[PDB]
């Protein structure tokens, strides 16, 4: 946690909803935009701190 | 000399810009884009904004 | 393993979507129609709706 893996994401295309229904996620928690909504956006950059 | 009625029209218009440049304010919500916040958000969280 | 289910390792991974739309690059399947001119259409240009 300390020391977070940061992968930059772009020029590609992402299937929100695939990843959202792929497995038992206990949290959720999107601030700002709506799951479902996900697929019908284009982002300048997804930045995933893991 | 037409100062008088100048006047006049400066500050309607004035008052007209104001009003168009007040649509670009978020007043607290995370955009001033209807569209944005529509095409962003489920209608439960939406109506917040 | 045995320690308490508040205690246990959760894997995060937060996705921070930089939404400015102006050089948009990432983007849902969302599969694309014909553009459509001098006609009053319901446009979506890029997550712009």
């Amino acid at each position: 946690v300390y020391a977070w893996n940061r992968k930059r994401i772009s020029n590609c295309v992402a299937d929100y909803s695939v990843l959202y229904n792929s497995a038992s996620f206990s949290t959720f928690k999107c601030y700002g935009v709506s799951p479902t909504k996900l697929n019908d956006l284009c982002f300048t950059n997804v930045y995933a701190d893991s | 000399a037409l100062g008088k009625l100048q006047d006049v029209v400066n500050q309607n218009a004035q008052a007209l810009n104001t009003l168009v440049k007040q649509l670009s304010s978020n007043f607290g919500a995370i955009s001033s884009v209807l569209n944005d916040i529509l095409s962003r958000l489920d209608p439960p969280e939406a109506e917040v904004q | 393993p045995t320690y308490g289910v508040g205690y246990q390792p959760y894997r995060v991974v937060v996705l921070s979507f930089e939404l400015l739309h102006a050089p948009a690059t990432v983007c849902g399947p969302k599969k694309s129609t014909n553009l459509v001119k001098n006609k009053c259409v319901n446009f979506n240009f890029n997550g712009l709706t």
